[PDB]
RNA sequence: GCCAACGACCAUACCACGCUGAAUACAUCGGUUCUCGUCCGAUCACCGAAAUUAAGCAGCGUCGCGGGCGGUUAGUACUUAGAUGGGGGACCGCUUGGGAACACCGCGUGUUGUUGGCCU
RNA sequence: CAUCUAGUAGCUGGUUCCUUCCGAAGUUUCCCUCAGGAUAGCUGGUGCAUAUAAAUAAUCUUAUCUGGUAAAGCGAAUGAUUAGAGGCCUUAGGGUCGAAACGAUCUUAACCUAUUCUCAAACUUUAAAUGGGUAAGAACCUUAACUUUCUUGAUAUGAAGAUCAAGGUUAUGAUAUAAAUGUCCCAGUGGGCCACUUUUGGUAAGCAGAACUGGCGCUGUGGGAUGAACCAAA
RNA sequence: AAGUAAGCGCGGGUCAACGGCGGGAGUAACUAUGACUCUCUUAAGGUAGCCAAAUGCCUCGUCAUCUAAUUAGUGACGCGC
RNA sequence: CAAAUAAUAACGGAGGUGUCCCAAGGCCAGCUCAGUGCGGACAGAAACCACACAUAGAGCAAAAGGGCAAAUGCUGACUUGAUCUCGGUGUUCAGUACACACAGGGACAGCAAAAGCUCGGCCUAUCGAUCCUUUUGGUUUAAAGAGUUUUUAACAAGAGGUGUCAGAAAAGUUACCAUAGGGAUAACUGGCUUGUGGCGGCCAAGCGUUCAUAGCGACGUCGCUUUUUGAUCCUUCGAUGUCGGCUCUUCCUAUCAUUGUGAAGCAAAAUUCACCAAGCGUUGGAUUGUUCACCCAUGCAAGGGAACGUGAGCUGGGUUUA
């Protein structure tokens, strides 16, 4: 609108621009004490896809965040899980992929093994003697809507199954009800391994079995049956506590100079060329009405 | 016969800049401030707690407490005619990292590093800062379209 | 018609804790004889002096502070606090509605 | 009671002017600024001519008023009914107050005779500076020694001294008359009724062709 | 009878015969008013330093006995 | 107003919305009632169009004189898919030029679907 | 040459259109048994797979708007300090230093950090 | 009439020897306070701590932060305000050639857009000069590894502290009237007045009120015939 | 805590006790004027008289008289500060 | 205002306060506001529904200002941190108080999945000592010969109130007057000042049968004049006798008349305009204390002022003691 609001038109950061942070929860999920001078504070970042779940660990630091520990979901078929990938159960690994992975590295896995007896209760690490306790994280949600169930909180009890000291409340835990809490570990025991997604999967070779073909579909295609689910993700929960390599690669070297697609703009030389022609030509179309 | 209360006059004092309006950058917390640091305050209009009281915009102290969410600073006011030096808990939006002295500490780095290879040399290591003495001889050569050039002096006419 | 409620959660500072607690008014209790300042009031106006005390005409406040008592349910122990001034108060009485009709 | 400005010589203070903080300001009886054919094309009238000031008076509405009438009534008698356009270039957006002593009956006693000065506004005024144009007309080559005498019969009625300039203008556009000859000559001047538009290389490149659309068409 | 209040007339002449006065500088500047918690047991921080030098460079092997604590410490 | 007797938070209307393939029951249970052909403008500048039926019994009710008749008000909001890009919370966006959907292709959509005339007016 | 999550600075990044787009991605998209929320599965929450020239960060294009930097305005305006300088006054000259701003013209149109990938 | 009675007085008047040295104040807050106190400042006295650097302290240069006044501005916002020019139009105030016409000129005024004159104690994108603050080194700069419950971290690497190590030439300029610190809270004072510059009220005033520095008060002498203040000089 | 004296409060009398004693419109054949009507009120609306008075601001009222000439005098007049 | 740190005055200018609030406090989540455009039966300039644009142009008990957009705005969710404590700091400042804000420590609690730091109101206002009275409070200390209970007291924290708001308990009149002082302060003279009056000079719209200036002269403009008249408070309050008239002298010219002149729309007469010009003259009465103006009259012709001229010159009518 007409030169003179934009004189005056202050934009918005550059991210509240494009969806991506908040900066009402950015400048609270990174509040540091100033009496704990520069301590870093390792918040957990789940961002759910559509076909993917990017979960991370990142401390406020001010030339950019760092992000120390990366766990995503498009490399759990190294772990025997091959489709359903942004699950409520997928998380779960990749909220345990990625407390295995930052717990090897920092040599925080002798101690802090974790909750391999995967049973859906509230489970909050005691700290062990010698010592203080584990690695703290705090959950940064973005603005994914926190209401119960949400895979986003299908990574915290995850990565608080890795050992990682994460603070909790069940109330968003996946089978804990509204009226009241009546807290209930079994579903969300039956949410951890696949249980709902497999009985929807028996639940509709009764009412539509050719919707088979549509909404599961690549289940038939690679073969995977409902009542394999309860033991595909039970054996990955071991086979995930058992190789966190980061999965590291090493093509050497070819990121720069790829390879033929520099992608210039118009030297401004070119520009008052083509303004050249663009000038000339014109008049000699309208020479052309002579 | 006013200036009594508090934010009199500050009308110019703690406005923001023009299109510098909205939410706060994120490093304004993501700054360290230990105890015995030199501190500007230049006070936030956006931030209406823990503003300091207009007679410290402007000036400078230094760090002499951390707390969770300020800084207590120690600030010179002069009240008439002596200067009292104030504690002033300000907190860490108002409050700024002087570079006055770090463009002194990077000639500390070389007030040492000067007189670390002038152990072969010897003399002068030369570790003063000297006044623009006055300028030297010089032979300035024309050649250059030889002179005149020659202005006069004329406007005037309209 | 300023709001109050006759029940608030708040610290008793004898069980050391938030416990509930349920709110009255204070108005004044008025003077003994013998209070001390009022035996020894008495004693200067025995009689022929005539009036050795002030009597305060001027006065400029219209409104009062309102002593809360907030006697606690379990030790029954009374606290009290002021409030500000303000003309008229009320203990109880109609929390306010939200966004219905405007009643002419 | 319209006292003049003949003691007001040492004039002092900010403008005040006639805004939402000391509402009670009143209409002016002192309105046009502007007069002769002022629907005429930038083409019509060539010479500009200004009445400027050197000195820093304080020219009062009252005699801008009768300045404009003086130079007015000469030019529609001498040069042409409608071969003028004058510009009265101070709009006297002043306030000029009175304590006035409402001190009939003389007896009262209550309203001020030094306390308190709050006042009334009866004056409006304009500040010039020094090189600063009053008034310009704009009218043909031919009438240019009909122009300097209504300016000159202005200079009598206004305070200060003040200089006629012929200026070396195209009219009231900010040209020098070869360079908007040169100007117009092409297309660059695509005019207006006082002033011309000017010299565009922006933007974007519609209003080229435009141009070029209907320099040959 | 009303007469003439308010004013800095001599006041900087005043103010500047006993002259105006910078503070003094101390090495040391006083603890109060500063965090409590920072300073209650850093009181403690001084009172465990019962030797510095004898029985401290002992400490500089005693614990490299354990080869240090040159890892662990990095999260 | 104090014209038409409404005050604040007087309860004056009321509305539903219906969406996606339940509206083509009432959009064309109410459009030969208005015998598809329908008026020009009658079609916003944004895409969308509507219309307005008295007589809300032609809608296969019963007349049923315990409720009354009622005149209502057609608004049928239109648009192609993506157009949830400016609709959800996280990362949003705008939708474009093309895209964005002109009066004169809601005409188009309606001269195919049910067949109806613009009816010049 | 790029793609994503998290960022920093917060328009050189915005706005209007226009035209491309390899690959990983990101989408739009399909569904409502489950958890969840609506007047409404649009939004949100959840299950997860059948077509692409809209998002998206862009590849950009524009004698684009804005914004940004430089030049010029201009040693201009103002101003420090000085005079037993001028003038009836208003105010103005000079000495001694300091030194702007609009506009105007030209230039470029995000820069980068950590962590995972792709290779036209 | 005598006594209480030398009643009281923030008020007028007077207050008695010389020389030497140092030398004010008319401002702050508060007070039934406005012809007065108490208070702080300004003054003096008396010391004391340090005499056959790198201790520091005060006007410039350098580094850095701060500022919205002069100027600038209104083809940037908010407020004004002057003129035309080009037009969306379907607002017309009705027209005009026509019953209204859309069959045409459009008439004007609205509304829109590129311009325009002139401006703001309680407007401002921009933005000086003179200003305000800070810094310019052993009280320092890099180390090493110790202490800590409070201290934080899962770190008895943080962060503060306490020690040993290693560091040419004390890190702009000019000055040093000796500076530092206590006490008598020590006396007087708490009517001021004049001037450049900036200012407000007032028509103005040898008028009223302020900011700044210099003066008279408190001060002779030279100059302006004369004169509190001007010029020169104490 | 009841019952309680005067006084007060409530009730009546009293103005040769202290004191007080109203507006606004509309109307009679030229105009003018308002006997008449409506209404607002009050404890009562200033009666008989008198008057520019030692009492009337406006004011040296207006008319007459007194003088050559009267801001004085006298007689009148009267919405009478 | 205020003169770019802060400070800063006048009975300077423009306003605000003495309250309101169980939410209008606390916190999470969702949400986007002013207006504008195209639409949708009744339905219009506005009713409602819905799309697109909207840099805040809205809203926030806020007087003004700052500030604010996945909020501090709007709506829901639970809620009581409008809690208990102990110091410290900022403002005002004497670096006192209250009070208001702040930044912490120690609790105990609210919201939230969590980070978060919630110690009333987004920030700048919305308020109060001693003595007294009065609650709450220890599960108390004392009443002095000793126990017991009542009573009283004391201590911690609030409230009751000082709006002249650092906080006496308070109506007039004096012309019958008194005292201490004051030129720190009015009444008259003197000084500065001139908004008010008038007297001049420029420009010339015009008037004058015709003619802009014989005589004028609008709108403007630049000066002179204090005496009326304000404004002022400098000199005088251990005192300058305060209005007029009478008397008497001198001076000014801003010229009424006369002398000498110039000009007219100057025939004579009568008059008008102007120049040199202060020498002589500028009167008698009625009414009023007046002072100007008016009235009768004479007069060739009836000008304006100065020492506020003039009270040890008088008078004493005005004014002004009892």
């Amino acid at each position: 609108k007409n030169k003179q609001y934009f004189k005056r038109y202050q934009v918005k950061f550059r991210r509240r621009r494009e969806g991506k942070t908040d900066y009402y929860a950015r400048k609270r999920l990174t509040f540091q004490d100033k009496n704990k001078y520069n301590t870093p504070k390792y918040r957990l970042i789940v961002r759910l896809s559509n076909k993917d779940i990017t979960v991370q660990i990142a401390y406020a630091r001010i030339e950019g965040d760092r992000v120390v520990c990366a766990a995503y979901s498009h490399e759990l078929p190294k772990y025997g899980i091959q489709v359903g990938l942004t699950n409520y159960a997928a998380a779960y690994c990749t909220g345990l992929l990625v407390a295995r992975r930052v717990l090897n590295k920092l040599g925080l896995d002798s101690l802090y093994a974790g909750c391999t007896e995967v049973t859906g209760e509230e489970f909050n690490v005691e700290p062990v003697d010698d010592g203080p306790g584990a690695f703290r994280c705090f959950l940064d949600v973005g603005l994914a809507r926190t209401t119960t169930g949400a895979r986003v909180f299908g990574a915290m009890k995850g990565a608080v199954d890795g050992g990682l000291n994460i603070p909790h409340s069940v109330k968003r835990f996946p089978g804990y009800s509204a009226e009241t809490k009546s807290f209930n570990a079994d579903v969300h025991r039956a949410h951890i391994f696949g249980q709902h997604v497999a009985d929807y999967m028996r639940s509709l070779e009764e009412e539509d079995e050719e919707s088979f073909k549509r909404q599961f579909s690549r289940y038939i295609k690679l073969g995977i049956r409902a009542d394999d689910l309860e033991d595909i993700y039970k054996k990955a929960h071991q086979a995930i506590r058992n190789d966190p390599t980061h999965k590291v690669t090493a093509k050497k070297s070819s990121a720069v100079t790829k390879k033929r697609w520099n992608a210039k703009k118009l030297t401004n030389e070119q520009r008052k060329t083509k303004i050249a022609a663009h000038k000339a030509a014109y008049v000699a179309k309208l020479q052309s009405e002579t | 016969t006013n200036s009594k209360g508090y934010r009199r006059g500050t009308r110019d004092m703690f406005s923001r800049p023009f299109r510098k309006h909205g939410v706060i950058p994120l490093s304004t917390y993501m700054r360290v401030f230990k105890i015995g640091d030199i501190v500007d305050i230049k006070g936030h209009g956006a931030v209406q707690k823990g503003l300091p009281y207009k007679a410290y915009h402007g000036k400078t102290g230094r760090i002499f407490n951390v707390t969770q969410h300020a800084v207590g600073v120690i600030v010179n006011k002069r009240v008439r005619g002596k200067i009292l030096a104030k504690r002033v808990n300000v907190r860490i939006e108002h409050i700024h990292h002087s570079k006055c002295r770090e463009d002194f500490l990077r000639r500390v780095k070389e007030n040492e590093r000067l007189l670390k290879e002038a152990k072969e040399k010897g003399q002068w290591v030369s570790l003063k800062r000297q006044p623009e003495q006055p300028k030297k001889a010089h032979f300035v050569k024309k050649l250059e379209e030889p002179i005149a050039l020659a202005p006069i002096p004329y406007e005037f006419i309209a | 018609m300023v709001n109050v409620p006759k029940q608030r959660r708040t610290f008793c500072k004898k069980c050391k804790v938030h416990k509930l607690h349920k709110v009255t008014q204070y108005k004044k209790s008025k003077e003994r004889k013998g209070a001390q300042g009022r035996r020894r009031y008495d004693r200067k106006q025995q009689g022929f002096g005539g009036q050795t005390k002030p009597i305060f005409r001027k006065k400029a406040k219209t409104t009062k502070k309102i002593v809360l008592r907030m006697e606690c349910t379990e030790c029954k122990y009374r606290k009290q606090t002021p409030l500000k001034r303000c003309k008229h108060f009320e203990l109880g009485g109609d929390k306010k509605r939200k966004g219905q009709m405007i009643q002419f | 009671g319209r006292r003049p400005a003949r003691c007001y010589r040492y004039c002092k203070n900010k403008p005040y002017p006639k805004s939402r903080f000391c509402r009670g300001v009143p209409d002016p009886k002192i309105r046009i600024f502007d007069l002769g054919r002022k629907k005429a094309t930038v083409e019509d009238f060539p010479l500009c001519v200004h009445l400027v000031s050197d000195e820093y008076e304080q020219l009062s509405s009252e005699a801008l008023e009768a300045g404009r009438i003086c130079c007015n009534k000469y030019l529609v008698k001498y040069c042409g009914k409608d071969q003028f356009h004058i510009r009265m270039r101070l709009h006297p957006f002043h306030v000029i107050r009175i304590n006035k002593m409402l001190s009939c009956a003389g007896a009262d006693r209550l309203q001020t005779g030094m306390r308190g000065a709050f006042g009334k506004p009866q004056g409006t005024v304009a500040r010039v500076r020094i090189g600063q144009p009053i008034m310009s007309v704009r009218s043909s080559d031919r009438y240019k020694a009909q122009v300097i005498e209504a300016l000159r019969r202005a200079k009598f009625k206004f305070p200060g001294r003040q200089k006629i300039y012929v200026s070396k203008k195209w009219g009231f556009t900010k040209y020098e008359r070869e360079r908007y000859e040169e100007l117009r000559d092409d297309n660059r001047l695509e005019p207006d009724g006082c002033n011309v538009k000017y010299r565009p290389e922006h933007g974007p490149i519609a209003a080229w062709e435009k141009a070029q659309r209907d320099v040959y068409a | 009878a009303k007469s003439k209040n308010h004013t800095n007339h001599n006041q900087n002449k005043k103010a500047h015969r006993n002259g105006i006065k910078r503070p003094l500088r101390k090495r040391h500047e006083s603890t109060l008013g500063m965090d409590v918690k920072f300073l209650i047991n850093q009181r403690y921080a001084r009172k465990g330093n019962l030797s510095r030098e004898e029985s401290v460079k002992r400490y500089n092997e005693r614990i490299a006995s354990q080869k240090g604590k040159p890892k662990p410490v990095t999260l | 107003v104090r014209s038409f007797g409404i005050r604040r938070n007087e309860k004056i209307a009321v509305h539903c919305t219906v969406r996606g393939a339940k509206a083509e029951e009432i959009l064309e249970r109410g459009l030969k009632v208005r015998e598809y052909e329908l008026r020009r403008e009658n079609f916003s500048s944004t895409g969308n169009f509507g219309f307005g039926i008295q007589e809300h019994i032609d809608l296969g009710i019963k007349y049923d004189p315990s409720i009354g008749i009622y005149g209502l008000d057609f608004y049928v909001v239109l648009g192609r898919p993506g157009y949830n890009v400016n609709h959800r919370k996280r990362k949003s966006g705008t939708v474009g030029f093309q895209h964005r959907l002109t009066k004169e292709d809601a005409m188009k959509w309606f001269q195919q679907k049910y067949d109806g005339i613009i009816l010049n007016t």
